[PDB]
């Protein structure tokens, strides 16, 4: 009874800490994808030029 | 018939120690059997919570 009971909260928990490193992880991704953004107005500045050969 | 009277007698006291040896022997046998559910039951919730942290790392990781 006592495993089946704590179990059953330990399998809820895990799930749901799987869904907030979820979160973390995406909200991460974006802000690098942000930076990125930036970095990569650079690179369009840089590429046009080499693109024509 | 008083030496069959004695064999009655006798056969009543070895259905005597039957009865006390069996007493003796199964409660030494649920001794152990007790002294192993002890074990069995110490065994169980360390692999149910080594199983969630099995889940803890296949889902982080």
């Amino acid at each position: 009874l006592e495993v089946e009971a704590k179990l059953a909260e330990g399998r809820k928990k895990i799930e749901v800490e799987l869904q907030e490193a979820l979160g973390s992880l995406e909200q991460q991704k974006e802000d690098t994808i942000k930076s990125l953004d930036s970095q990569i107005s650079a690179l369009s500045d840089d590429i046009v030029k080499k693109v024509l050969p | 018939t008083i030496r069959n009277s004695e064999e009655l007698r006798g056969k009543a006291i070895e259905q005597l120690e039957k009865a006390r040896a069996r007493l003796k022997k199964v409660e030494m046998d649920a001794d152990q059997f007790r002294v192993n559910g002890y074990s069995e039951i110490e065994r169980e919730k360390m692999n149910l919570i080594n199983s969630t942290y099995k889940t803890l790392e296949q889902f982080e990781n």
